């Protein structure tokens, strides 16, 4: 008896891009406008978890 | 996975032609008949002194 996958494996998002996108955010938002970067309590990525 | 960025660029000059100076020579009219219209005639009648 051998214990296999039960169900197929998923999509995941690299967390690193989420710095390249805040980095283009940082280029092209108004003065001091974007401000997603900082936050309170515990951070979170945008993830499908 | 890890993506490469765009970025899109929206902005326009909006123009409206009742706004337009030029506007002022012409009189504006809607007609949603205008496709079954062939040819619009105005005819005058003068008397001399």
């Amino acid at each position: 008896t051998v214990s296999a996958p039960a169900t197929y494996g998923n999509f995941v998002l690299s967390p690193e891009n989420a710095v390249t996108a805040i980095s283009y955010h940082s280029i092209l938002a108004d003065f001091n406008s974007y401000k997603a970067h900082l936050t309170s309590g515990q951070p979170h990525l945008p993830n499908d978890s | 996975f890890e993506a490469i960025f765009g970025t899109f660029c929206n902005r326009l000059e909006w123009v409206y032609f009742l706004t337009s100076g030029l506007a002022a020579a012409a009189h504006a009219i809607k007609f949603h008949d205008l496709n079954k219209l062939t040819t619009g005639k105005m005819l005058f009648h003068v008397q001399v002194p």
